[PDB]
């Protein structure tokens, strides 16, 4: 089965890094890849052979034009923010949920948590303290994801592969129900 | 021993190939698509570069901004043709996942009907009231799945054409069309 | 001279980022252009092989098999011109924007040497302050050579890579309404 899987949220959250790290099960570190490009895999999931697209998008202002014109026959949105940065956490109601609406009423959306090696590590508890700011908890990721009617709600790390694979394997069940 | 409809088996396995050829043309319509996203951004990034050096670049400003109008002309051409790729890989998904898949279905139970029905038979020759009644059943099922079968797999070669001949045109001119606004204006 | 030189290179820096920007944008454009190549590719075959196989739709089938091989076949050179512009802005930030870099770097250190021991001194001193005022002069002139150079170089490249790029591009459009009237058979 075909499914087209597409990306948005703000840059810096870890969209492209977690394609990759899950398509070749690398993190992407040391090179920073391609620019608009996308990526695919062949999966299994409970038994079933699966021919699953990923787009990944711009999340800057500058492609509010043109990130929308992956949307059309998408079958399920992955909007993401990064646990240690409550500015794309906010974002997510704030920009990426009602332009995936906008575009797509209807369609099978699953919010991912990014980054969470970081929510716990030391020096960035730290450094973010000194900003005055603090990581994202589940709670709160939780209660997004029933403000904007999630089908899902995830946490991952596409360096530790943390959680990873269930991003895929339960964005897919969103699709095949 | 089995029970051979030869004429109507082989226009089975023949729609069960055309079906996984139309789901290749399926994937590489939607890999274009993919790309065509690719080059657009790309472009589109490019074309504010290019903007920008001929804006602070004095000694190259014709040759810059002569690139960036290209780039920025070819990103709006290339939304075009994706939309028009999105129509087509849409369109054939239709007639690959709905309409030949219905069909298939009903190819599906006869097989099964005319499994049973060599089936059951198989058991009273291995053995040998109401025997020779199921034996009928189990006959008129086959015989009238095999008869639906036949009926379908003629409405389909009839829409396979309809749709196909309608959706490879406006593909085509799609991507003419996606070189005839190009010229006229890159080279305009 | 200084502080106008400080200009020059805080612009210097600039022109790198933006350059660096376009090499990036510029591989990108060789990877997807490579990849719909590809695509192309194989859809030319698939068109062909279904074509071939299906006396229904036997023309249409056709025509898109041979448009698509054209395409790919006049696309692959299309590719050669991008890899070559690339390739050739590559040589002009890797090595020649990178050099004058590398003098800047050294010049701004003997600046800050002198300005340093000048000042440690208007509070082995006279006989290194002259090594260093040797220095630093020395540096502070070759800067401006490379930077002259460099600004002189950066337009004898990009004039020719630039047009030669946009050549290409509008080879390959021009060369395909050709062999796609043709087609019109
Ligand atoms: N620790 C950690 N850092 C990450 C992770 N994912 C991405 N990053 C970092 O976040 C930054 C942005 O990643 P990238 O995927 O290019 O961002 P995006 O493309 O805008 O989504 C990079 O410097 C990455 O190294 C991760 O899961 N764990
Ligand atoms: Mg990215």
């Amino acid at each position: 089965q075909a499914i087209k899987c597409v990306v948005v949220g703000d840059g810096a959250v870890g969209k492209t890094c977690l394609l990759i790290s899950y398509t070749t099960n690398a993190f992407p570190g040391e090179y920073i890849p391609t620019v608009f490009d996308n990526y695919s895999a062949n999966v299994m999931v409970d038994g079933k052979p699966v021919n699953l697209g990923l787009w990944d998008t711009a999340g800057q202002e500058d492609y509010d034009r043109l990130r929308p014109l992956s949307y059309p026959q998408t079958d399920v949105f992955l909007i993401c923010f990064s646990l240690v940065s409550p500015a794309s956490f906010e974002n997510v109601r704030a920009k990426w949920y009602p332009e995936v609406r906008h575009h797509c009423p209807n369609t099978p959306i699953i919010l991912v948590g990014t980054k969470l090696d970081l929510r716990d590590d030391k020096d960035t508890i730290e450094k973010l303290k000194e900003k005055k700011l603090t990581p994202i908890t589940y709670p709160q990721g939780l209660a997004m994801a029933k403000e904007i009617g999630a089908v899902k709600y995830l946490e991952c790390s596409a360096l530790t592969q943390r959680g990873l694979k269930t991003v895929f394997d339960e964005a897919i069940r969103a699709v095949l129900c | 021993s089995r029970t051979v409809d030869l004429e109507l088996e082989l226009q089975i396995e023949l729609l069960r190939e055309t079906k996984r050829k139309y789901e290749s043309v399926l994937q590489l319509g939607r890999a274009l698509t993919a790309h065509l996203y690719s080059l657009l951004q790309t472009q589109h990034a490019l074309g504010d570069a290019f903007a920008d050096l001929s804006q602070k670049s004095p000694e190259l400003q014709e040759e810059f901004g002569y690139n960036a109008e290209t780039q920025k002309l070819l990103c709006k051409n290339g939304e075009t043709l994706l939309g028009a790729v999105n129509f087509f890989v849409s369109s054939i998904n239709t007639l690959v996942t709905k309409t030949m898949e219905d069909t298939l279905m009903t190819v599906k139970q006869y097989e099964a009907a005319r499994l049973e029905y060599d089936a059951y038979r198989t058991d009273l020759e291995e053995l040998s009231e109401s025997a020779q009644a199921t034996f009928q059943a189990h006959r008129d099922k086959y015989e009238k799945l095999r008869g639906d079968v036949a009926i379908k797999l003629k409405f389909l070669e009839e829409n396979k054409i309809k749709v196909m001949h309608k959706q490879l045109l406006l593909f085509h001119n799609a991507v003419s069309a996606y070189f005839a606004g190009n010229q006229k204006q890159l080279e305009q």
